[PDB]
């Protein structure tokens, strides 16, 4: 149950991880 | 010119008083050929052997029936989905018996809807209008192709079809709940909410525009004489009526553009009958409403009933009740 | 425009997050513990799934009385 | 940022991908990124399904949609349809698993870093929508791809094992077929079926040389008509009929998917051929059958005699004439008589079922399975309660053949509600009227009162 | 600005965020109480005093099956206040014999006086003639006819509408098996009044949204609108061409379409009510009385109308002893109507 | 052998989850694109290389 | 099942069907980003 | 003016609905309601 | 019954001929903005 919640939970920050890291550099958004 | 293209200026001229069309060229026969049938099946056609166990019901008003209880009775489970035109009896007076005339009716209805919705296109288009006023109609047009022709094939027989009357139509909604639990179903919901807010926000509107009708009249005068057909100038202020229905909620709650609220307004109750009709379309294949029966429990098992156990035991009533003298094994599976 | 401070002003400031940082985990902690603590079901009366019936009975603890049915669900509940 | 704000390109947010129409590199982008999205849940799906798979229970019984499908091919199992190897389902999962990542890759490159119009870049690559020959060109390519997928299908089941065969003589198995159908008047006499009761249509498709042999018709008509298309640009009267736009062109893909999903509903819901009942569960027709063939095996295992058993309302309890006069089960599934099956074909004779077949000749085998079906009708609650609608929970089950036609029923509505959308839009843009009247030059002020 | 009055009326009638007016004294605490009083009781009150039902996220139900429900049928109608007689203020107590349901019923029907009062305030305020107001007479008509009259004429509060999802489902059947409310013309015109008023809402959006003038260069069109233009965003003369060539007939007025999408479902509802005060007294449209003498006298005589008989009577053997359990029935099975097999 | 495909299997998810976040940040980002394009095809080579790897000690292990 | 060897693997598998839905939600926090222009 | 982007704060309270309501569906299949 | 179904399928097939060749005769130029 914590092995599933925690994959989800990293696969879950992953894409607004990518639109944040973006945003901060100024990146092509 | 040549004949042709005489035929074909005139077929889509923009200045008949009934706009013909290409689609119209089919919806026209069709839908002359259901009506006729219809209206002379309902008057007068004999009873009809619905679910095919030689018990003929009674639909027509010569035979018994008032404007409630009248239909045209759904074709004989003992066809099922095979076509049954009138040149595949030996009379038509078996014909009738079997329920033919449900199945014309309902065959050239759906043709000459659907070609409807297409000539709203059609013209929308010799207009120069935009073209989604069709688009619209394809909610109330899904919901007649659900229940006169998707739940019987998921079903296996235009004897499970709607019939076309008005008891009749209460008939089809109680076995419906009874075989699916409608009421429970997120898609029925969905149309409930549709059909609900659509006359909601019809009356929301039709009284935020009334209410800020500019004054042109006097006290003697209907106030819809302020209006003249044609004219360039908006009749109410939408500004008023906003300034009204913001301060009624809140501001932000409110539409201040016009373009916006009606967009809403057609899309809120199309979508909504959409998914009353995409419901039925799949109650059709026996996807049904949720089902809590016994769901709750308490320490030792016993059953603690819910308002679904309840609505559990009059979905039974239905069931046992049906079709009292077709069913001889224990379930009911179409 | 009537006066009071944007709401997407008070939602993206550091002020207000550290204000409800505390307050909104504070309260849903709270409704936690009415439930956990088991206190729910004394201040509503609602049974414990081991409370519905007695281990033999099996009607329904259904008031009958309108004026004393206050002393018939003490009752039941003896 | 060119082109992604409403002032440059003249679309919202919420319209933002109207906003490739003519990018082609980005288009291609999002294109090659969504076979991606697809590729991903075929593979993320099966794995799932696998990892959750517990062999010795029916598939139908689990949920399961993809394992039934690589099962048909003839993977994985054996008489009966019995599970005897899982490897070929992983197989089936991982390669897709990992061929996503690379379409994915493809897709997030051409979206984001690529060119942004191919055309500069390449004229092969480049296109106009405009532009007929290129776009038959394109649409060529793309037959000649599919004509080789049908062949594939035809390769596996004549040089790579076989198919699975509900109908193999002595009982389901997978088997190689030999003989694929060629006659054109069998092939294409599907097409002129009717689509009514006892016909059918392309759905009443029932062995697997009529399956094998149209794809061998297929994959040539494809491969044939993709050369036909990269060698011509489209004649006058194709000219003059058709709008020329990319939006025109979703439209009419709209309607073929929205038209291919109602099929498929109706495919999933009555064949029981290409959807063999040993891993989709009894088609509803199927069930009801089995529930009046197992009450008579009952009854008449009690000493009824079956033939001569005068139901409450005159009709055979047990056993009736359909309106052609075939012997057929009675009770509410006379309206089911056109279905055929495995289990129940060896009861039927040329003038229906046989009676003297029916009191000696049913085995055990039969028993079960119409036991079985009986039991797994596809009949249940969103939330998956087995049964009819006033059941109480205790059997987690929906058919497979349900979650299947549902699903596809609703996408074919919608893919018709999109096809609408699109090829009006369409229409209006390609005569200039989809963003309002002209109010200097509204058509209906030029023309003459109706009265 | 003169004495304490006006100077609560200038408080009161302040433009801010949520408008308040000497309305939102009346609304605010009854519809706050309403709601809350609804959150509380599904969140956590059971009905197994009252119904034998389990009808709360605590004992176990979700959003679908939670209510509250009515007080036990031996509770009459009384007004179940928390200081009244049966529960003597105990609050506990008052919830386990229902009292929720009468609280939520009643500040339920003020808060709706107090909407109302609401809508006549702000319009005056704004210088709008109250049709809003007006409309929203149809609601009320509804809630009152429902929720007050029905159960008033019948044994009690038992039989009014439960609040909740699941419980408001088993009143439709209810009303189906014991009223054939379906059969019921002033049930019929509410059903016309609601698609009728769901259509007009359809189509009208529709129409405007597909005859608007090119009032921007944007393919996305929302922004080519000005609330302050003078001039209509979308062409009736063109929307009166096509409606009068497709249906026959189409409007001219924009004033007579507007106020028809008043008058359409405000007078559905209105109809509807009027079949439930009815419904208060049993008094139905049950039966047509031609149908039962023929079919009395000539069993092969049947139509959709004795069909639907035999389902009410499926309905109301098969679900009474549950749904009415004060009446404590034992139907052996041998009583119960049942077609053959099922 | 278990150890061999169970490191290359593990090392094969990370890499995948660096390059899902790694890829699309470096493609939309201004600076240092030329020590990106280099990491991409050196993670990319050996994402490819880790597939083979487990595949083929899929057999060992299975 | 899934082979033994991967059984470490079965709760990150159980939750990679749902990533295409990811993506869809994406578009919204991407489209939050640049202020829906 | 705000030092937390609004794009942050409606992404993580969304993925804060999807959680509670996610855990409240879980709930459907353990425990009261569950039918075992 | 034969000749009503043949003169059925009569009328059916002129109708769907008038339908198919009808949008075949230039539709898209039948509007009044550009053709
Ligand atoms: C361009 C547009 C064209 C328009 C032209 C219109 C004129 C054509 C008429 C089309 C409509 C046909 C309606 C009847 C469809 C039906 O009963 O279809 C059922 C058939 C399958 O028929 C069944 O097919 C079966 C095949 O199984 C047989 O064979 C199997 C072999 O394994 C098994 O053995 C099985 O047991 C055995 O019974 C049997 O013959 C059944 O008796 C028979 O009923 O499906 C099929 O033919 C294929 C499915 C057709 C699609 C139906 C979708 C309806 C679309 C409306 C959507 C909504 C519109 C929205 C508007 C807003
Ligand atoms: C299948 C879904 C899908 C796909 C494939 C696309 C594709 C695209 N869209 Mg559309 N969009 C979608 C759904 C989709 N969109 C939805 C649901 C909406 C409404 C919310 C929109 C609203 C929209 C607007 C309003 C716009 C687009 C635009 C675009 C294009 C440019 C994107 C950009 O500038 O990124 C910038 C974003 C980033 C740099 C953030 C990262 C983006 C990447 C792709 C994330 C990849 C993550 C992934 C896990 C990485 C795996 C790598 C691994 C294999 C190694 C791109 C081709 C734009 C356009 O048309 O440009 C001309 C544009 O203005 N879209
Ligand atoms: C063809 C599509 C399809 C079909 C037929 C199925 C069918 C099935 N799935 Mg699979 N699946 C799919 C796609 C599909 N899935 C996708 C896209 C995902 C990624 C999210 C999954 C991930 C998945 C998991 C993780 C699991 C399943 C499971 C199942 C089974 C039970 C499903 C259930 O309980 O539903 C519940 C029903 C719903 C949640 C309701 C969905 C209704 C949607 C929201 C309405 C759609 C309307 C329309 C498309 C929206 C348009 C809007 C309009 C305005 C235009 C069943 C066999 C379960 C199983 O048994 O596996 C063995 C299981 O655990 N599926
Ligand atoms: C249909 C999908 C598709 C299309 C039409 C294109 C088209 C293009 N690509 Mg893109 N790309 C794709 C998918 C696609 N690509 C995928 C899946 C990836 C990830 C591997 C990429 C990664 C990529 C990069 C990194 C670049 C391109 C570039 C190019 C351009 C030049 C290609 C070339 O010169 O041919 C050369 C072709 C060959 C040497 C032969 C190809 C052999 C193939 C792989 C075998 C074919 C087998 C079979 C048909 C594949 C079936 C796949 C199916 C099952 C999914 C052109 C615009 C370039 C460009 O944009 O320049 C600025 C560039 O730099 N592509
Ligand atoms: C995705 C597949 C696809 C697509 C999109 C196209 C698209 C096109 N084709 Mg090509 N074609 C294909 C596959 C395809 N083709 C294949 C596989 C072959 C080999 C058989 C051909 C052989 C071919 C020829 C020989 C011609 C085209 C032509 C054309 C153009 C006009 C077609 C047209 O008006 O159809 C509409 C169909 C009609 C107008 C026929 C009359 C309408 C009937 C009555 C409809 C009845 C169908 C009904 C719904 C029932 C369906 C069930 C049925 C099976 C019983 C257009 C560019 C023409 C052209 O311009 O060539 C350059 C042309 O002459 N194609
Ligand atoms: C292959 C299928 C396909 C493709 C490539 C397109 C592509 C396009 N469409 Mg169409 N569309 C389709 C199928 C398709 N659509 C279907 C099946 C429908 C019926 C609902 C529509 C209805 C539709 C409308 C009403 C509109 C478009 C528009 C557009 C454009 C912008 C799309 C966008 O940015 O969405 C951005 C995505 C979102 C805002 C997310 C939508 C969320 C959905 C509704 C909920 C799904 C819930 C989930 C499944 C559970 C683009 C050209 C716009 C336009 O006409 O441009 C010219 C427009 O106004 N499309
Ligand atoms: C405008 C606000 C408003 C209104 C119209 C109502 C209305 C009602 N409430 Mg609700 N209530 C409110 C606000 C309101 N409440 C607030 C803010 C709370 C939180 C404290 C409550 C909490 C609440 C509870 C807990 C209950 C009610 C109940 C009731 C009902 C019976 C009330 C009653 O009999 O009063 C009688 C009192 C008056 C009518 C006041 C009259 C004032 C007159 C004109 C002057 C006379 C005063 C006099 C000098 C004093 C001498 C007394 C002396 C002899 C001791 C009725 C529906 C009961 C109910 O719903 O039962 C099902 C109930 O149990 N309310
Ligand atoms: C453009 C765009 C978009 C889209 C995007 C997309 C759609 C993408 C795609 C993508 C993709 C499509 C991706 C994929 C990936 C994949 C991967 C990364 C894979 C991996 C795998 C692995 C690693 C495996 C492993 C394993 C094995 C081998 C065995 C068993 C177990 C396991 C499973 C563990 C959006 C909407 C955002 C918006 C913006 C723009
Ligand atoms: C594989 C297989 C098979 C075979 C198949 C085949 C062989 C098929 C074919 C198919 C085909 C061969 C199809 C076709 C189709 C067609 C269509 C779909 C058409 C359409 C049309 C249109 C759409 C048109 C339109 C129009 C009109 C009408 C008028 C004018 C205008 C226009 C142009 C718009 C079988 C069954 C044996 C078995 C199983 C498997
Ligand atoms: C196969 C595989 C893999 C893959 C992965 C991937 C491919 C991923 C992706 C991922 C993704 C793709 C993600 C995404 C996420 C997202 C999210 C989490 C979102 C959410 C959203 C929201 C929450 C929203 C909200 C909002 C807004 C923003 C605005 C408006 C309002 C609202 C509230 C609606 C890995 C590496 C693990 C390795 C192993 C195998
Ligand atoms: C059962 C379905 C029958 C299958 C039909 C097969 C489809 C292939 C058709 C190819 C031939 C169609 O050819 C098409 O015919 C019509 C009618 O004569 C022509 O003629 C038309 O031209 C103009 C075009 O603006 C019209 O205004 C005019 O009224 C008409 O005479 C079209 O310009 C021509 O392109
Ligand atoms: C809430 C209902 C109150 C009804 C109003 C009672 C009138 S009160 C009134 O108020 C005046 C203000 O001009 C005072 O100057 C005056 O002394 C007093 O009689
Ligand atoms: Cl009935
Ligand atoms: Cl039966
Ligand atoms: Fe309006
Ligand atoms: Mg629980």
């Amino acid at each position: 149950v914590i092995a599933q919640l925690t994959m989800i939970a990293m696969i879950g920050i992953a894409g607004p991880m990518i639109i944040f890291l973006l945003a901060v550099r100024r990146g092509n958004l | 010119a040549n004949l042709w293209e005489r035929f074909c200026n005139w077929v889509t001229s923009t200045d008949n008083r009934l706009y013909v069309g290409w689609f119209g060229v089919i919806m026209i026969p069709t839908l002359l050929a259901a009506t006729i049938c219809f209206v002379i099946a309902f008057i007068a056609a004999p009873p009809v052997d619905i679910d095919g166990i030689r018990e003929p019901v009674s639909g027509s008003l010569l035979y018994g029936n008032n404007i409630i209880t009248g239909a045209v009775v759904p074709s004989s489970n003992a066809i099922g989905l095979h076509f049954y035109p009138i040149w595949e009896a030996a009379s038509l007076d078996e014909w009738l018996y079997n329920g033919g005339p449900y199945q014309l009716i309902i065959f050239h209805f759906l043709l000459g809807a659907s070609c409807y919705m297409g000539r709203q296109w059609e013209l929308s288009y010799r207009l120069g209008m935009r073209p989604w006023i069709c688009v619209a109609y394809s909610a109330p047009l899904a919901s007649a192709f659900a229940v006169f022709l998707i739940y019987p094939i998921g079903q296996g027989s235009f004897s499970d079809g709607m019939p076309l009357g008005i008891s009749g139509t209460f008939n089809f909604m109680i076995v419906f709940q009874a075989e699916h639990n409608i009421l429970m179903h997120p898609f029925h919901q969905l149309g409930v909410a549709g059909v609900f807010g659509g006359a909601l926000f019809c009356a929301m509107h039709g009284s935020l525009v009334t209410s800020s009708l500019i004054r042109e009249t006097t006290e003697t005068e209907s106030a819809n004489y302020g209006y003249k057909f044609g004219q360039e100038e908006e009749t109410y202020n939408i500004v008023a009526a906003h300034g009204y229905f913001g301060r009624l909620i809140f501001q932000y709650a409110s539409f201040n553009n016009s373009r916006s609220l009606h967009f809403f307004l057609a899309a809120w109750p199309v979508v909504g009958v959409w998914f009353a009709a995409l419901g039925i379309s799949t109650m059709a294949f026996n996807l049904n409403g949720f089902n809590f029966n016994h769901s709750v429990i308490d320490a030792k098992g016993n059953v603690i009933n819910t308002w679904a156990d309840i609505i559990n035991r009059a979905n039974l009533g239905m069931e046992v009740m049906h079709e009292r003298n077709a069913h001889n094994f224990p379930l009911d599976l179409a | 425009t009537t006066g009071e401070r944007p709401f997407s002003d008070i939602i993206t400031s550091v002020r207000y997050w550290v204000i409800h940082s505390i307050t909104i985990p504070a309260l849903f902690i709270a409704g936690w513990l009415f439930v956990s603590t088991g206190l729910a079901y004394d201040v509503f009366g609602t049974p414990r799934p081991d409370s519905y019936y007695a281990q033999e009975q099996r009607s329904i603890p259904l008031v009958t009385d309108r004026f004393e049915a206050k002393q018939q669900v003490e009752t039941f509940l003896e | 940022a060119t082109n992604r704000d409403q002032e440059s390109s003249g679309f919202a947010w919420w319209a933002g991908n109207a906003r490739l129409i003519n990018l082609s590199g980005k288009l291609l982008g999002a294109h090659v990124a969504h076979a991606g999205l697809i590729v991903f849940w075929a593979g993320a799906m099966t794995l799932f399904e696998l990892a959750h798979f517990i062999p010795e229970k029916p598939m139908y019984e689990q949920g399961l949609i993809l394992i039934p499908h690589i099962a048909t091919l003839g993977w994985g199992v054996g008489p009966g349809g019995e599970v005897v190897d899982t490897f070929p389902f992983f197989v089936v999962g991982v390669v897709h698993l990992i061929s996503s990542a690379v379409l994915g890759f493809g897709g997030v490159y051409h979206a984001i870093r690529g060119p942004e119009t191919l055309e500069e870049y390449s004229s092969f690559f480049g296109y106009d929508w405009k532009d007929k020959n290129k776009m038959t060109t394109i649409l060529g390519f793309h037959l000649i791809v599919l004509g080789i997928g049908a062949l594939l299908l035809v390769a596996k089941a004549m040089f790579f094992g076989g198919l699975y065969d509900t109908w193999a003589p002595g009982g389901g198995d997978v088997r190689v077929i030999t003989n694929p159908t060629l006659d054109p008047r069998v092939i294409f006499g599907y097409l002129l079926k009717s689509p009514f009761g006892g016909e059918g249509w392309i759905v009443s498709v029932n062995n697997l040389e009529d399956v094998v042999g149209g794809h061998i018709w297929i994959g040539l008509i494809c491969i044939a008509g993709g050369i036909w298309h990269i060698l011509t640009t489209p004649f006058g009267w194709a000219r003059r009929a058709f709008i020329w736009s990319g939006e025109a062109y979703l439209s009419y893909s709209l309607g073929a998917l929205s038209m291919m999903g109602f099929i498929a509903t109706c495919f999933v819901w009555f064949n029981n051929t290409v959807y063999p009942s040993e891993f989709y569960g009894p088609t509803g027709p199927e069930a009801s059958q089995a529930q009046a063939m197992t009450f008579l095996i009952r009854d008449q295992k009690l000493g009824a005699n079956v033939g001569s058993a005068q139901g409450p309302t005159g009709l055979g309890k047990y056993l009736m004439r359909s309106p052609t006069g075939e012997i057929i089960f009675g009770g509410e599934t006379m309206r089911f008589w056109d279905f055929r099956g495995p289990w129940l074909e060896p009861l039927r004779g040329p003038n229906g079922l046989d009676l003297n077949k029916i009191k000696n000749d049913i085995q055990p085998w039969q028993e079960r399975r119409a036991a079985e079906y009986m039991t797994h009708a596809p009949l249940g609650s969103l939330n998956s309660v087995g049964g009819v609608a006033t059941e109480i929970n205790s059997v987690n089950f929906v058919s497979p053949r349900s979650w299947l036609a549902t699903s596809h029923f609703v996408l074919a509505f919608f893919f018709l509600v999109g096809h609408l959308w699109h090829a009006g839009r369409a229409r209006a843009a390609a005569a200039g009227f989809e963003k309002g009247i002209d109010r200097e030059s509204e058509p209906v002020l030029s023309m003459p009162s109706l009265d | 600005e003169r004495g304490w009055f006006d100077i609560l009326d200038d408080w009161l009638k302040r433009d801010r965020f949520v408008f308040v007016g000497w309305s939102g004294i009346l609304l605010f605490p009854c519809a706050y109480l309403a709601l809350g009083g609804w959150l509380t009781g599904t969140t956590f009150v059971t009905s197994w005093y009252t119904h034998g039902l389990a009808s709360s996220y605590l004992e176990g139900c979700n959003f679908l099956t939670v209510a509250v429900s009515t007080p036990a049928n031996s509770m009459g109608h009384s007004l179940l206040l928390l200081w009244g007689p049966e529960a003597q203020g105990d609050f506990t107590r008052w919830c386990q014999l229902g009292g929720l349901w009468t609280f939520i019923a009643l500040h339920g029907a003020f808060g709706l006086i107090g909407f109302m009062l609401r809508q006549f305030e702000i319009a005056r305020l704004v210088g709008v003639r109250p049709y809003n107001a007006i409309a929203f007479s149809a609601p009320i008509a509804v809630f009152v006819s429902v929720f007050l009259i029905y159960p008033l004429g019948q044994s009690s509060w038992f039989f009014a509408p439960s609040f909740g999802v699941a419980a408001i489902f088993r009143f439709l059947l209810f009303f189906q098996g014991f009223h054939n409310w379906t059969l019921n013309p002033f049930h019929m015109m509410g059903v016309a009044g609601v698609l009728g008023g769901a259509l007009l809402c359809a189509i009208h959006g529709a129409t405007v949204e597909n005859t608007l003038f090119q009032d921007g260069e944007g393919a996305s069109t929302f922004r080519a609108f000005n609330p302050t233009q003078a001039e209509e965003t979308y062409s009736m003369v063109t929307a009166n061409r096509f409606w009068s060539q497709i249906f026959g007939i189409a409007f001219s007025n924009k004033r007579w379409l507007h106020f028809f999408m008043l008058f359409v479902p405000v007078t559905g509802l209105w109809m509807s009510a009027i079949g439930v005060v009815g419904l208060a007294l049993n008094l139905r449209s049950y039966d047509f009385i031609s149908q039962e003498i023929r079919a009395a006298e000539d069993p092969e005589f049947e139509t959709f109308y004795t069909k639907n008989l035999l389902l009410n009577e499926g309905i109301r053997a098969w679900m009474a002893p549950q749904d009415q359990p004060h009446e404590n029935f034992v139907f052996p099975e041998e009583v119960l109507p049942r077609g053959n097999a099922l | 052998m278990t150890i061999l495909f169970q490191l290359a299997l593990a090392a094969l998810v990370i890499l995948s989850f660096v390059m899902v976040i790694g890829v699309p940040v470096a493609y939309a980002s201004p600076q240092d694109w030329d020590r990106s394009k280099q990491l991409i095809f050196l993670g990319s080579g050996l994402w490819i290389a880790l597939v083979l790897v487990v595949g083929v000690l899929n057999f060992f292990v299975v | 099942k899934l082979p033994e060897a991967y059984a470490i693997f079965d709760p990150l598998v159980d939750v990679l069907p749902v990533i295409p839905v990811l993506f869809l939600a994406l578009a919204f926090v991407w489209q939050a980003a640049v202020g829906f222009r | 003016g705000g030092r937390i982007p609004l794009w942050i704060v409606a992404t993580v309270a969304g993925m804060g609905v999807i959680v509670i309501v996610g855990l409240f569906f879980y709930g459907a299949y353990a425990g009261l309601g569950s039918s075992l | 019954m034969e000749t009503l179904k043949i003169t059925v399928y009569i009328v059916v097939t002129f109708f769907v001929l008038l339908f198919v060749f009808g949008f075949l005769s230039g539709d898209p130029a039948r509007n009044p903005k550009r053709k």
